[PDB]
Order: C-alpha cells, then structure tokens, then sequence
C-alpha cells in the first residue's frame, strides 16, 4: 500500500497535476504527524531515480529552509529532522542543489534541527565518493561543507559536536581525494580530545582510531609509523634534495 | 461483560503503575468512566477499599496529565502550521568547553 | 509478611555480607553492648524500605549510609530482606504465587539509590506501593519507634496522632494521593488556563482571516475560469487545424482590440491575486478546521474530565470520615483498656480538638485516679512511654501490621514494667512480628529469638544467642 501511495503520488506530480498542492500537503505532513518523514523521503526519491523530475525535493528544501517553529512544538523539529537525514541517506546528489538554503538552520535554537542538518552534510559527502562525477561537477559545494563541518566541532550543546565528528569519521572511510582534509581532521579530533563530555571526547578517539587504521602513508615499508624511520627519512632530504620533492613534503606532513 | 470490565480495569491499571500512560495512549483510556461510578472500588461490603482507589486515582491523574500535555502539543502544532503564514551564531569558542 | 532473613551489605557499621536467619515470628529481641550496632541493623531495616528524611536513619547524606562513607573498599551498600508467605491473608496485591518475596535496595557512590524485587530490577514506586499496602510505610509510620523517641511520641501535634489513626483506617495512602492529585490537577489546570488564552488570542483570529481569504479565493477561482476560457477563446481566434475552425465556428466574428484589452485586464487582476491568495488554501482550511474543531473538543473532554476526578473525590471523603470515625471510636476504647492493663487504676482517651472535627486532629487525655490530667506534659518518662506503647499496641488490636520495630521502649521503665511489656508481647499481643533492641534483661529474656551483635576488627557481627 505504500508504494502504491507513493506511484500515485509521483505519477501526479510529474505528469499532470499541481506540485504546489502534493508540495503543501507533505509539508502537513511534516508539521502534524512525526512518523511520515521516511514516506516523504522515499517518495522524493523514488521522483528523482525514475521520474527525474528533481524540481519538488529543491522547493521542499526551500520551504523547510524559511520555516519558523513554535516554542512548544516539539514534533515539527523532529520530523524535518529524519526526514533531512533520510533525504540525505537516500538522495543525496539531488540535496547537494539547495544545501546553502539548507544549512541555514544551523542557528536556530533547536538541538534536534542542527544535529540533523550537520548528519545530512556528513552523510552527504560521504556518499559522493564515487570518483568520475564527483571532484569536477560540484567542487565548491562540497568544499564549504567539509568546512562546514570542521566549523561545528564548536557548538554549545556536545550533541550537534558529536554528530560533527561522526560525520567527519564516516567521511574518512572512503578516500579517492581530500586526503588534504585528514589532516585537519586529526588537529580537531586532538583538540577535541578533552572536551567537557564524555560523548565527544568518546566520539573523538573513534574518530582518531578510524584516520589511524586507514592513514594515507601505503606502499612503503609497511607502514609502521616510528618517528625515528621516519625522521631518519626526512634527515635523507640532505641526499635527496641539497623531481621528486612532493616525496620530501610527503615525509613531512607524516612526521607531523 | 463485568469479567471485561475488571479486565479492562487490571490492564489499564498495571499500564499505569510501570509509567507507560504517554501523550497517545491516553484518548483510547476510559479508567475515569470507571472511577466515577464507585462498582470497582466497593470491595466486600459497602466499605470503599482504598487501596485501589489510591491506585486508580493515580492512573486517573496519570490521564489527565497525559491529556493536558497531548492539547499542549496539538495547539503547538497548530500555532506552527497557522503561524507559518509569514513568508546569530550558536558556536562558541574552545575555552567554554575545555 | 513475616521476615525469614536480612542480608546486610556494605551498610553503616556492617562491612561484609551479614546474613540473620532464624528470625521468629512472634518475638525477636537484639540486644548488645553500647556501639555495636543494634540501631543500624534498624536503620538498615528502615533503608530497605524506603526513607526520604535521612535524620531518621541518622546521616546527613546517602553516601554516609555506606561503610565508612564508602572510601574503605567497599564501595556499595545494599540491603536485602526475605519475607515468608506461607500466610496468604496478609500478603501484598499480586505476589501471591511467591513463597517468598525478596527487596533489595542499592547505593553507590556518587549516584542515588535503585530497588530490586526477587533479582529483578524495580523503581521506588513500585516498592512504596508494595509496603505501604501492609501498612510498612516508613515515612509516616504508626510501628517505628526510635531510639529516644519513645517519650516524645505524646509531644506530637495533633496532625501526626490523626495520621496514626488514619494508617490504622487505610486512609492516609488515599490522603496524600488526594493532595498530591490536587497539586498536580492545579499545575496542569494553569497550563490548559494558558492554552486556552493561546488558542483564544492567536488561532481563531488566524483562523477568519483565514476563512477572509478562503472566500477571496473563490473570486479569484472565478477569474481563474474566466481566464481559461476567455484566453483560450483569445489564443484560438489569434492562431487563425481544424479543431481551432470548429471553436471559431461558434463566436464567429469577437473584435479583436476590446478582447485583447479585456485580456490584459484579466492579467492585471491576476499578477495582483497571484501575490494576494495561495492556490491552495482550500485544502489548508479544511485542515486547520478539522485541528481547531478536534481541539475545542479535547479541551471539552479535558473540563468534564476534571469536573469528574472532583466530584470522585468529593465523593470518597465521606466514605474516608466515616471509616476514620469507626476506626477512632474502637482504637481509643482498646487504647483506654490496654492503658488500664499496663497501669493500674489509670485511663487514657482519644478526643477530637477544642471545638474542631475528629478529621483535624486527635489529642491524648490522661486520667490517674478520678482526675483529669489538663496537660500530659506532667507525666513521667515512664508513664509517657507507657501510654505511647498502650497507642501502638491499641492500633495493633485494630488491624495488626506485621512487623513492630521498637528500638529502647524500656529506657525509662523501670523493671517491673519491662518484663510486664516482654510478657504481654510474648502472651498477648500475637499476631506481628517484632523487632525490639533492649538492654534490660527482663525484656529480652522473655523472647522468642534472641540475636547479640558485637562489634570486631572493625565490623559488626550478629550472632544468634
Ligand atoms: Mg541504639
């Protein structure tokens, strides 16, 4: 019956029919009832994969966007929360279009909308990991979030903190490029290693253990990482250089 | 049936002392329609048995906070939806949270 | 409920598992030399079933109740208790298929306390329900008398007798319930006062100018017909392949200019009531009618539904009054003969106040010889102690609870009396199980079980005499 709703649904929006009215009523959806996100989610998606029609997940994420939440309203935050987060699992080249407009929500004063948001950029980048559309068609977009979410290693409640540095240990599992950015990562992560809870101070050895066990340095001597092999590797710089420089600046940056 | 009845009674009861009276299990509930009219109460002889009078007062209290707190959360979800008509910085520095 | 055995662990002057057995249930008796830990094998009692106030169990904190505060090892303080239910009339609602019922409360530093029933884990409110339904409530209670506390019971307000009486009755378990329900019905009562303004001040005036732009609406889905046809009409007579002959076939001969400015002026109104009306404001009406009308009757339902929990209420206090009344009138009788027994050629009454209800308080009258004794506050140590003793064992003769813990009722005694009380417990008063520390002889000699404690290497041991 869920698909069925959900073919109904999309065959109305695409075809014939007004996308400002399917558009309002998911967007009651989204305000009364907390449990029919993940059916919002999946009925976007299921218009971007067969469909193609991308244009309603872009209005919904302007609406949400530019959407003001009652003081008492404690369910209205929670289903744009998993709904975010499941538009981000689920579909997340066409959520990449409007996430300037998305990431606005970073200050309002709910905890639930930022750690969803920053689990949407986490998951957002770590999806789009698949080498030959990703690094030349959006490159910008995905460079202000990864600093985006090196930012938000500094919010006040350490629940939006915690969801930024899962975020950051599950972007550093797959590595075709932004091998610039673990370094970063590992700075924070040992900034971060004494915070005041204990939940960020945990998630941050996670996340230090998760860059230690994949760190960039292969294919030479079996990657052991001992300072003094690799210091007397950067002593040999005086043989070497006073081509093949970047291997001195290679041995650099793993000395630090 | 009165074996519903006490039935009925026992279930909402136990569902009330182990705390799981929410803001949605609260409108399909009908222990104050039993705690008005005194059948269960009255054990033995005409004497009001105050225990589970005690109990069923706190399950009754239980639902109609539950109540309050479900019209509390509907008028918010309306005040958002009908307020919507209308169409700086939460990060701090690292030496408050070292 | 009679106890079969207490296991003490980590508590105040108890270092290791203690263990007591071979409790009888007719009459237990500690006894012991001065610091050896009779008052905390009591306090321990008392732990196990629940305090708030921890001046009773004499600590100013819950982590001063572990062994040496807890920085020499043992860390945790637990007590369990095992209560025997070959008895099946006094047993609690629900456990009657267990032979024996295990409580076990646990603290640990830093943190607070957790229950445990027969291994499984249980909160505070559901061993609260537990005792406090054989009347074991430690928090109010009418068969724990403290050490020193057995010549001050006759210096309590009026209240706290009334309060005795009423735990006799069964009422004060609906009494704090009733004030606690009429706290919590105020506090929910000013948050639906503040829902109700909410929804006074800032739906319904939303809500018409809602239903304002709802008829608006059908205006301009007027003009949305009238755009439909009169522009196709336009854009048909413009485009002059058959289809556009057949409607030119019907309004043979429109000018062109006066429907070209008529179209323009359709436009005008349409960019002006494309930025007034949303195109979909019928469904959204329908939905805000049907929250504000589901609304309006929950906050019915809500008021009938306080309205009905009041008149309950109302209701039952009568029913309370009048049991509280035959419970007075036969427990001041008992308390006048076992008064009589005790001390000869004296009386003791129950009265209600000077002008006020039974319901406001209770006072004690004292009666030696044909004199009325105006103020108790006369009376000796002894005499005090004997009306005190003569109070809880007339609430005994009312309904009997089963475990009377007294700790040194024979301070102020002398030795006719304590071997007196030691022979009308052993004799008389069958039925409860009591828990009595005692340094006098004559009171422990007439005991059924008989338990030392001694206090070695730094801990207390029990040892069954
Ligand atoms: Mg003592």
């Amino acid at each position: 019956l869920k698909m069925f709703i959900q073919r109904i649904l999309a065959m109305c929006v695409k075809n014939h029919g007004q996308s400002s009215s399917i558009q309002s009523s998911l967007m009651t959806n989204l305000t009364y009832f907390l449990h029919l996100s993940v059916f919002n989610a999946e009925l976007l998606k299921l218009l971007n994969d067969e469909y193609n029609y991308p244009q309603l997940t872009e209005d919904i994420l302007k609406e949400i966007s530019t959407r003001v939440f009652n003081a008492k309203d404690t369910t209205g935050p929670k289903a744009i929360s998993n709904f975010l987060i499941k538009l981000s699992e689920l579909s997340p080249g066409i959520m990449l279009r409007q996430m300037n407009l998305v990431i606005t929500l970073l200050n309002n004063s709910s905890i639930t909308l930022r750690c969803s948001v920053v689990e949407a950029c986490g998951n957002i980048v770590a999806e789009l990991a698949q080498d030959p559309q990703t690094m030349e068609h959006y490159k910008q977009q995905i460079a202000v979030l990864i600093e985006l979410l090196e930012e938000r290693f500094q919010d006040s409640n350490p629940y939006v903190r915690t969801k930024a540095i899962q975020g950051c240990s599950k972007i550093c599992d797959l590595s075709s490029k932004f091998n610039k950015s673990k370094a970063k990562f590992t700075s924070l992560a040992v900034r971060s290693l004494q915070d005041r809870s204990s939940l960020v101070r945990r998630n941050s050895v996670k996340l230090l253990s998760k860059l230690l066990l994949k760190h960039p340095f292969k294919a030479i001597h079996g990657s052991q990482l001992r300072l003094s092999e690799w210091e007397e590797y950067l002593k040999g710089s005086e043989s070497q250089l006073n081509k093949l420089k970047l291997m001195i600046v290679y041995y650099k940056d793993a000395i630090s | 049936n009165r074996s519903t009845m006490m039935a009925n009674f026992e279930e909402w009861i136990k569902m009330a002392t182990d705390n799981k009276i929410n803001s949605r299990n609260s409108w399909n509930f009908a222990l104050i329609d039993y705690f008005y009219d005194l059948d269960v109460l009255k054990d033995g002889e005409n004497n009001i048995n105050f225990q589970k009078a005690s109990a069923t007062l706190d399950g009754c209290i239980k639902i109609y906070s539950s109540r309050v707190d479900s019209v509390t959360t509907e008028t918010g979800k309306l005040l958002s939806g009908l307020a919507q008509r209308k169409t700086e910085t939460t990060l701090v520095e690292f030496e408050t949270i070292k | 409920m009679k106890v079969e055995e207490l296991i003490i662990d980590g508590f105040k002057s108890y270092a290791t598992r203690t263990v007591i057995t071979d409790w009888d249930p007719q009459f237990n008796a500690i006894t012991g030399l001065n610091g050896s830990g009779k008052s905390n094998i009591l306090d321990a009692i008392c732990f196990v079933l629940g305090i708030a106030s921890m001046s009773t169990v004499r600590a100013s904190s819950l982590q001063d109740l572990i062994y040496k505060r807890g920085q020499a090892g043992v860390t945790k303080a637990s007590v369990t208790i095992v209560f025997d239910n070959t008895d099946k009339s006094n047993s609690p609602i629900g456990f009657t298929n267990s032979p024996q019922i295990s409580v076990t409360r646990q603290v640990v530093l830093g943190g607070t306390s957790k229950y445990l029933i027969n291994g499984h884990r249980a909160p505070q409110q559901s061993v609260l329900q537990l005792f406090q339904s054989v009347q074991l409530n430690i928090n109010n209670p009418n068969f724990l008398i403290m050490q020193g506390k057995i010549t001050k019971v006759l210096n309590m307000k009026p209240s706290e007798i009334l309060s005795l009486i009423e735990e006799a009755a069964g009422t004060k378990m609906f009494e704090d319930r009733r004030e606690k329900a009429e706290r919590t019905m105020s506090k929910k009562e000013t948050k639906l006062q503040e829902n109700r303004t909410l929804l006074t001040e800032e739906i319904e005036p939303k809500l018409e100018k809602l239903r304002n732009e709802k008829r608006m609406f059908l205006e301009f889905q007027s003009t949305q017909t009238d755009l439909e046809k009169t522009e196709r009409i336009v854009v048909s007579y413009e485009y002059y392949f058959d289809l556009v002959r057949n409607i030119v076939k019907q309004n043979e001969g429109i000018d062109l200019d006066t429907y070209r400015e008529r179209s323009k002026q359709l436009n005008e109104k349409f960019q002006e009531l494309r930025k007034k009306v949303n195109p979909n404001i019928m469904n959204m009406i329908e939905n805000v009618e049907k929250k504000e009308a589901a609304l309006k009757t929950m906050i019915k339902t809500i008021e009938k539904d306080k309205m009905k929990i009041q008149e309950t209420i109302s209701k039952l206090n009568e029913y309370k009054r009048e049991t509280l009344v035959k419970t007075w009138e036969k427990v001041t009788l008992d308390f006048g003969n076992i008064f009589a027994d005790l001390l000869p050629n004296s009386f003791a009454k129950l009265v209600p106040c000077e002008g006020k209800d039974v319901t406001q308080g209770l006072e004690v009258k004292v009666k030696l010889g044909n004199i009325w004794k105006e103020s108790l506050i006369e009376l000796s140590g002894g005499q005090r102690s004997l009306i005190a003793l003569s109070l809880i064992m007339a609430l005994l003769q009312f309904r009997p609870a089963p475990m009377y813990i007294l700790d040194q009722v024979d301070a102020a005694l002398d030795l006719s009396h304590t071997q007196n009380i030691g022979h009308l417990i052993k004799t008389r008063f069958k039925g409860s199980q009591f828990i009595v520390v005692s340094l006098k002889e004559g009171m422990f000699a007439n005991a059924n079980r008989v338990f030392r404690t001694r206090f070695q290497d730094g801990t207390s041991v029990v040892s069954i005499m």
